[PDB]
């Protein structure tokens, strides 16, 4: 395999609608629903999904339940109407994952031989885009253990469409349009700087989780070796970037120039109708 | 205030200095002097 | 005034500030601060240009070039000729050409020649560190013209008299900062040269907040200006 996903925040109301339809109910654990998708290229793309009911008991975490006559027979209602659509996985609403949720995927990839699962939020506050990807397959292991059996975050994103957002961007009333120019930029210093090195201090906070604990896998296969794709920056003390002012002087030369002519142009723009219209509505007041 | 007694009675501005000495001396200057490498 | 300086909230008739800040500008003349004094006696000079035809500007002018004279370096004064002026003799059109020349006998032929009009002048600390500007007229243009130039050319060539007393005005020259000059005083060298890094990397891009500073507040200015209808 999977490049990437395309979904629309249309299937994400039809996990919406139905997280409506189990919060009036006793909710035990949470939502396992279809996701069909249109499966095209390597990319990804979902226009629509359904739900099924589900329980589960969590004491060996292996009594759960879908109806998979009601899910072909939906889906023999779905494929007829649209020829298009086909499953392509599954979803949950409650935002951490757990043991069952392999047996969940590969008890439903008999019917396509992947089963994606979404990971959201109804409630989401902290994360980024709430859509995820995994896929179950194997790295076997270093040590090689009988089918280490692994979920694979494969990156994922919001997808689009032409005239989907006539209810959103109508809806919400809020949007400021080309907010470029203004404090857009300081949203995204404040949510970067903070949202971003947060983040890393969890990622530090997990460096002291492999110093007191984290011996189960304690990772030196990817760990050092992309944050050796981080350290090619090393920027330590003295700083070493001698061969970067000139550099910084040669970026900061042509945007100051056009401050300085553009900008005197502006002063150049001002004053004219300025000063014009400002004596006409003084000296012809009376 | 302004008068009391006075109402019964890129250009030179810029050059005149150094055009006085185009206005007294060194008239065939480098012609005399451009002559001293062939006169002398 | 220095403990209690209060000036307009709101600048008058321009007639009326223009002449005050040639008065102020005029005080600053004989309180020697030359950076400022440029600028608002150009400023005042440019800023009354309606006057009587006989004259009241080339005494404004005349009374306001002095300490330009007197800045070690001046351009060639206004730009707008005047003959009346030329029949008063007023601002010493000779006087500055001894000055642009290294001239001394003529230059005190003019301060020797001329002392009914040095009392119209009332300002005679002009001569004492203008003698000085001759000088360094001298040294300025020879220095300015050289790439090296030294103490045996200049010295005695602007008959200076000895190699120290050259080492004196390029050591007042230095403390100028005027010229980026060196001198051996083992044998008698100066062994004078130029800086480099005459171009655009950090000192235009540093100028712009003055010129861009300059433009925000006559934005500022045009603004304040809209807002009077």
């Amino acid at each position: 395999a999977v490049q990437k996903v395309v979904v629309h925040p249309l299937v994400l109301l039809s996990v919406v609608d139905h997280f409506n339809r189990i919060g009036k109910v006793g909710n035990q654990k949470r939502v396992v629903g279809v996701l069909l998708g249109s499966w095209q290229k390597k990319v990804l793309d979902v226009s629509n999904s359904f739900a099924v009911p589900f329980d589960e008991d969590d004491k060996d975490d292996s009594v759960w339940f879908l109806d998979h006559d009601y899910l072909e027979n939906m889906y023999g209602m779905f494929k007829k109407v649209n020829a298009r659509e086909r499953i392509v996985g599954w979803y949950h609403t409650g935002p951490k994952l757990h043991k069952n949720d392999i047996a969940i995927n590969e008890l439903m990839k008999r019917y396509c031989p992947n089963s994606v699962l979404v990971i959201i939020d109804v409630k989401p506050k902290d994360l980024g885009l709430p859509t995820e990807a995994y896929i179950s397959v194997e790295e076997v292991h270093d040590d090689g253990t009988p089918t280490s059996k692994t979920f694979e975050h494969v990156t994922s994103e919001i997808g689009a469409e032409e005239a989907e957002e006539v209810g959103v961007e109508h809806l919400l009333r809020d949007i400021k349009d080309t907010t470029v120019g203004t404090l857009s930029q300081r949203i995204t210093n404040q949510v970067h700087g903070l949202k971003g090195l947060n983040s890393k201090l969890l990622d530090i906070r997990s460096y002291l989780e492999k110093v007191a604990t984290g011996k189960l896998p304690i990772n030196h296969q990817i760990i050092y070796q992309l944050q050796d794709v981080f350290n090619l920056l090393p920027d330590v003390s003295l700083q070493e970037f001698v061969k970067a002012f000139y550099l910084k002087t040669n970026d900061q030369m042509v945007v100051v120039y056009l401050a300085s002519l553009i900008r005197s142009v502006v002063a150049l723009h001002n004053l004219i109708n300025n000063k014009i219209a400002n004596r006409d509505a003084e000296k012809k007041e009376g | 205030m302004s008068e009391k007694k006075q109402p019964v009675d890129e250009d030179n501005w810029d050059d005149d200095n150094v055009e006085d000495d185009f206005s007294n001396q060194l008239r065939a200057e480098l012609e005399k002097h451009g002559y001293k490498m062939e006169t002398s | 005034k220095l403990v209690s300086k209060s000036v307009f909230p709101e600048q008058a008739n321009n007639n009326e500030w223009a002449r005050y800040l040639y008065y102020t500008g005029r005080i600053k003349a004989i309180q020697l601060e030359y950076s400022e004094a440029r600028r608002t006696m150009t400023n005042a000079l440019r800023k009354a240009p309606q006057h009587t035809a006989v004259g009241f500007k080339q005494t404004v002018h005349k009374l306001l070039i002095v300490v330009e004279l007197l800045l070690g370096e001046i351009p060639d004064r206004l730009q707008f000729r005047q003959p009346s002026l030329k029949r008063s003799l007023m601002p010493y059109f000779l006087l500055t050409q001894a000055v642009r020349t290294g001239n001394l006998a003529k230059f005190n032929q003019v301060l020797d020649q001329f002392g009914e009009k040095f009392q119209a002048d009332g300002t005679y600390t002009l001569i004492i560190r203008l003698r000085h500007n001759v000088i360094k007229t001298g040294v300025r243009m020879i220095s300015l013209s050289y790439s090296r130039i030294s103490l045996a050319d200049i010295a005695q060539k602007l008959q200076l008299d000895s190699p120290e007393d050259a080492e004196f005005i390029v050591a007042k020259a230095i403390r100028d900062g005027v010229i980026e000059a060196s001198i051996n005083h083992e044998k008698g060298y100066v062994q004078s040269k130029e800086m480099i890094d005459i171009y655009s990397t950090r000192e235009p891009q540093l100028a712009f907040h003055q010129r861009i500073s300059f433009c925000l507040d006559i934005h500022n200015m045009s603004v304040k200006a809209m807002r009077f209808p």
